[PDB]
């Protein structure tokens, strides 16, 4: 007519954020290079926008994560310009891609991280970035696809 | 995009193989996972070996990285040691993005003077002009967040064990100091006040 | 528009991914034995063996239950239940042939033997379960909707410029105030709130549950007969918070029709009223017609999340009998009214006062069966204490019949430090004191916990004292949950009674790849097959280890859900490396699903390969046909290989090179070996 | 009559490790873990049917069918509790008087199965979840 007690013991573990960059395969499309427009070093191209979503995680762990970009610099002077990674007939000359910030300031590719400042969009936490071409003297009609590395320090 | 099981992996001394989960939530995504361990200076090191180093993940799948020890008991047994575990997801005219998730690997000696619970409270503050130095006598790495000097946050600090970290403080901030440190599992400890000792 | 789009619910699994299982046998045994030694009657031995056989061939699941009893004086194998079950995916239903029970909620629980085809709610995605309002709306322009609870957000998505229906809202408890907020790109945000109150008889809009049962009636009592009968049950969720539930219970002598409606009034609460009209032939030739009404009310959260009230009234007019009264013997006082009033009040964020009152009056017999229950449970830090009181004044002169109970649970972690390595951390002290409001005291103080590395061996030593008689009844128990079975042994000492309990429970699977032993099974089971990986503990389960052949069985797996099966890489032999340490299986109801793991038994090797004094390029594939192994070069020519012989050769395909290598026995004994081998 | 089996008086159930991804929003549930309550010496004649009722502290009034995890020195998880299902798969009210579904008492040993589950009321913070419940048995 009477019984005892049952106790339940378990652990709830925090999970790291899942990073989604732009479209599938972490790919962001860029407009084709304009040979006439990419004349001088200061010449630029269309600043195509994209975003990185830190989904499947809490809005606190996502917000506390530091963020950085890195890659291969094309030249000593062009620290912020990513070297194009292409070994074919489609390699272009004196071209590269720049990863900009929200405002439009250049982002260092050395690895110096900065606060994410994630915007809490209805879905999840998001950080927007932009990419644009940066000529360095000359232009060539070739597909100047590049490769960059995203670093997220989960504090 | 790949995800890690935890944002903080604590490896106790004396074990051989820690485990960390890697998962792929996206159903249609092919990835190449490359994992390694660097020291506290961001230098690639062989003291911890993550196996398999590089492997291919197809679709929605979960695997387990085995962190094998190779310290040979050469690390100090007094305080915790810090390492950085980096997991990179290569997504094998367009620029591709490879994501490097970096987590903290705490090599924790088996026997310690103080339990982890009381480490957070014993964190004193040395206040001076344009400085709010944090002194941590406890032998643990203290992850101080939401460092409020009255009405303003300073930044997120990582005070080493038995060390004094430095933080720049605007003079307009008030005397009152409130903080909160991230615990073992990753949650936020309730907001403590800060003593001036 | 989203409404026209076939948007799937959250957590939806296609029926094709569902695993029927494997064609395999099943045998669950539970042997128990009691040695009772009393000074007056020497010693006696009791034995009870419960054997549950089964066969899962194709999709059909045959199950059979048998009991064997022994005293110390004869053997009597007794069948209990046999049933052949199956799941019909197109009908989203489950079919059962043979013995079974009627899960009827509108009607009373009935045990039978026949055919039952009943819709199953587990097959639905977890999101579309229970009761939750479905949001219908028209969005002008592409908008973003954030249906948010009183506390936090629930459903955030994007909606096209058209009609949209959202039915993925979780149950979210009994009461909820869902604020639907749509934000258009151009126009100002549009918000409206909907409150709801759920009742177990309420169903989601456009949701149908049905149950068709036919066959003989089976009951434990020998007096009751075995008439054939039919039972139809239907539960439909109409739009606008209405639910229509009907039922028909037909037999040779009993014919009943139940009709009822339930309503979700929102802030006011939830209501459910049903009338059952029944014509029954009694055990005597007299025929009786009757109607019974079951009114049920659920009030929403009063104050600010403090009080909840449930009022269940039942009026059974004279001449209303259930099926049992009809199915009584050839020759063998009705309930004029029943009232259940339950009030739960939460206070101090820790104490939960539960008051319950049952009040049943009969026809003729004016005596009322009053029953009052009051519970006060509080959880102050680790301390968990509970004070309970009961008062039962029934018709058959039960008197006051009061009872008071006090239970305190104090874990030892209250005093032990957080990082303590002592086994005392997984221990607690339980103190109970019971009074019968007459001087009868029943004290019971005990320690309990687990004392094994995997926390299998659960121990419990509790002494006691029963005082009117003054008997100090000690009680010791040890249960062990190993990888082969559960073994329990206990010693119950009294003033003049010594009882020794000893039992073993286990499960046996005669699948295609030999016989596998393990813990007692429970409906769906997962057969983890990792040949060559001996004594490898599985994850998130206690004491489930692979046998010497590498086959183990998981006691429980959620049906029609994505569950993870992981092998603990920490407690695994250093000579073995798994290609995949985690697998996912989606089992059907009562299905044996194989989670296959590939394990390499050779030594673990890290090879630095250089071609023409140059490291091999990134992404190069290094295979070895000598032991059937593969790997990918990471950097600097470092490649990882699992399951490799002592002396061998590997092939590298950067875009055809051979690398020979040899290893010493000390290298073979090393956990992970590292060697450098120049390639051709 | 009969009584609860020796050893089933005080029981411990290891739910395991669950992640915020599994429990991120209100109503999300983890994988059920089975556990049984055993009764010995229950004969058909003395008591045909039996059922149990669990008594435990509710996390909030709104969710009275789920438990409340106890605070710990290391740190207790927030907005998550323990929910006890049944053989039919429905939740059990933690009130003392609300009993579970009836079962047929076979002569001798009788095991009644139940499932323990994690129930998240909103976003779940990481920590250790430990809960207690008291169960009483009624024979019919």
């Amino acid at each position: 007519v009477n019984g005892g007690t049952v106790h339940f013991k378990g652990e709830v573990v925090n999970a790291a954020c899942a990073v989604d960059a732009g479209s599938v395969d972490q790919t962001v499309q860029l407009g084709q290079v304009r040979t006439a427009s990419l004349a001088q070093e200061g010449a630029t191209s269309s600043a195509v926008g994209f975003n990185i979503q830190l989904n499947d995680c809490d809005t606190n762990v996502a917000s506390k994560a530091a963020v950085a970009f890195l890659g291969t610099a094309i030249d000593a002077g062009h620290t912020n310009v990513l070297a194009l990674q292409s070994s074919a007939a489609g390699s272009a000359t004196n071209v590269g891609v720049q990863i900009l910030d929200r405002t439009g300031a250049a982002l260092t590719l050395d690895g110096a991280t900065f606060s994410s400042e994630t915007t809490l969009n209805n879905g999840t936490n998001t950080i927007p970035f932009q990419a644009r071409y940066f000529a360095t003297g000359a232009a060539t009609p070739g597909a100047a696809n590049a490769d960059a590395t995203f670093k997220v320090q989960y504090q | 995009g790949v995800a890690l099981g935890a944002t903080r992996v604590i490896y106790p001394a004396g074990q051989k193989q820690e485990q960390l989960a890697v998962t792929n939530n996206d159903e249609n995504s092919t990835y190449l996972i490359q994992s390694w361990v660097e020291n506290a200076d961001g230098v690639k090191d062989g003291r911890f070996i993550v196996t398999p180093p590089l492997f291919a993940m197809k679709g929605k799948k979960e695997n387990t990285l085995r962190i094998l020890d190779a310290t040979n008991n050469q690390l100090p047994q007094d305080r915790e040691s810090l390492f950085w575990m980096n997991v990179k997801a290569i997504p094998s005219n367009t620029l591709q993005l490879a994501i490097i998730s970096r987590i903290k690997l705490y090599y924790r000696p088996a026997k310690l003077a103080l339990p982890p619970d009381q480490a957070a409270e014993k964190l004193r503050f040395r206040r001076s002009a344009n400085s709010l130095t944090l002194i941590n006598p406890t032998p643990y790495y203290l992850t101080v967040t939401e460092l409020n000097a009255g009405t303003r946050v300073l930044e997120n600090a990582l005070v080493p064990p038995m060390g004094e970290s430095t933080v720049k403080l605007p003079s307009d901030a008030g005397s009152n100091i409130t903080y909160r440190t991230i615990n073992d599992y990753g949650a936020l400890t309730p907001k403590m006040t800060g003593v001036m000792e | 528009p989203q409404a026209f789009m076939s948007n799937r619910a959250r957590g939806y699994i296609p029926p094709e991914l569902w695993d029927p299982g494997i064609n395999a046998g099943l045998l669950n045994y539970n042997f128990s034995g009691n040695s009772v030694q009393n000074r007056i009657g020497g010693n006696s031995h009791y034995a009870y063996l419960n054997l549950q056989s089964g066969l899962n061939i194709g999709a059909w699941r045959l199950r059979d239950n048998t009991t064997w009893s022994y005293n110390s004086s004869k053997n009597k194998w007794q069948h209990i239940n046999t049933w052949l079950e199956r799941d019909i995916i197109p009908l989203r239903s489950r079919l059962t042939l043979g013995d079974g029970y009627t899960q009827g909620d509108i009607f009373d629980g009935i045990n039978f033997r026949g055919a039952q085809l009943a819709s199953d709610d587990n097959m639905l995605p977890d999101s579309q379960r229970g009761f939750a309002p479905v949001i219908h709306g028209i969005a002008r322009g592409t908008a973003q909707v954030t249906i948010k609870q009183n506390g936090y957000d629930i459903y955030n998505s994007t909606v096209p410029p058209g009609p949209f229906t959202i039915n993925d809202i979780y149950a979210a408890g009994n009461s909820g105030d869902l604020q639907v907020t749509i934000k258009e790109a151009d126009g100002s945000t549009q918000i409206f709130t909907v409150p709801y109150s759920s009742v177990p008889l309420l169903q989601r809009e456009g949701h149908t549950r049905y149950s068709i049962t036919a066959g003989e009636y089976r009951s434990g009592n020998a007096q009751q007969e075995k008439p054939r009968f039919f039972q139809s049950t239907l539960l439909h969720g109409l739009p606008a918070g209405w639910t229509i539930y009907g039922g028909t219970q037909l037999a040779d002598r009993y014919r009943a029709f139940n009709f009822g409606i339930g309503k979700n009034m929102g802030a006011l609460g939830a209501l459910s009223v049903d009338m059952t009209q029944a014509n029954s032939t009694l055990p005597d030739d007299s025929q009786h017609d009757g109607q019974s009404v079951r009114f049920l009310y659920n009030k929403s959260l009063n104050e600010s999340g403090t009080n909840i009230q449930l009022v269940g009234y039942r009026y059974s007019t004279s001449g209303y009998f259930n099926f049992a009264d009809t199915t009584y013997s050839r020759m063998n006082y009705n309930k004029r009214g029943k009232l259940q009033l339950t009030v739960t009040q939460q206070l101090g964020r820790t104490s939960t006062l539960y008051l319950s009152g049952s009040h049943q009056t009969y026809w003729g017999t004016s005596n009322v069966d009053e029953q009052f229950q009051a519970g006060l449970n509080t959880a102050f830090e680790d301390i968990n204490w509970t004070l309970s009181y009961s008062l039962t004044k029934n018709a058959w002169q039960k008197g006051r019949d009061q009872m008071l109970a006090l239970n305190v649970n104090i874990p030892f972690s209250h005093w032990l430090r957080s990082d303590s390595k002592s086994q005392w951390r997984h221990a607690s002290a339980s103190y109970s004191m019971s009074h019968d409001l007459n001087g009868r005291m029943t004290n019971l103080a005990g320690v309990y916990g687990t004392l094994l590395e995997d926390n299998n061996l659960s121990y419990s030593v509790q002494t006691g004292y029963a005082g009117g008689n003054s008997g100090s009844t000690g009680y010791a128990t040890l249960n062990y949950r190993g990888g082969y079975g559960n073994a329990n042994i206990g010693y119950s000492h009294s003033d003049d009674i010594k009882q020794l309990y000893y039992g073993v429970s286990g499960g046996v699977l005669a699948h295609a790849n030999g016989v596998t032993l393990g813990q007692p099974l429970n409906d769906t089971v997962v057969l983890v097959k990792a040949p060559g990986a001996k004594d490898a503990k599985v994850e998130n389960q206690t004491g489930v280890r692979t046998d010497w052949r590498g086959y183990a069985v998981l006691p429980y797996a959620t049906e029609y859900r994505e569950n993870r099966v992981a092998l603990d890489t920490n407690t695994l032999a250093d000579n073995v490396d798994l290609d995949n340490a985690v697998a996912n299986v989606v089992p059907t109801r009562g299905a044996i699903v194989r989670a296959e793991f590939k394990a390499r038994v050779g030594i673990k090797l890290l090879m630095t390969l250089t071609h023409n004094n140059k490291p091999l390029p990134f992404g190069a594939m290094v295979t070895s046909e000598s032991s059937q192994s593969s790997g990918i070069v990471a950097d600097n020519g470092q490649v990882y290989l699992s399951g490799m012989p002592l002396a061998g050769k590997v092939q590298v395909k950067w875009g055809h090179c051979v690398a020979n290598y040899q290893l010493p026995p000390e290298s073979q004994q090393q956990l992970l070996t590292q060697l450098s081998a120049e390639c051709r």
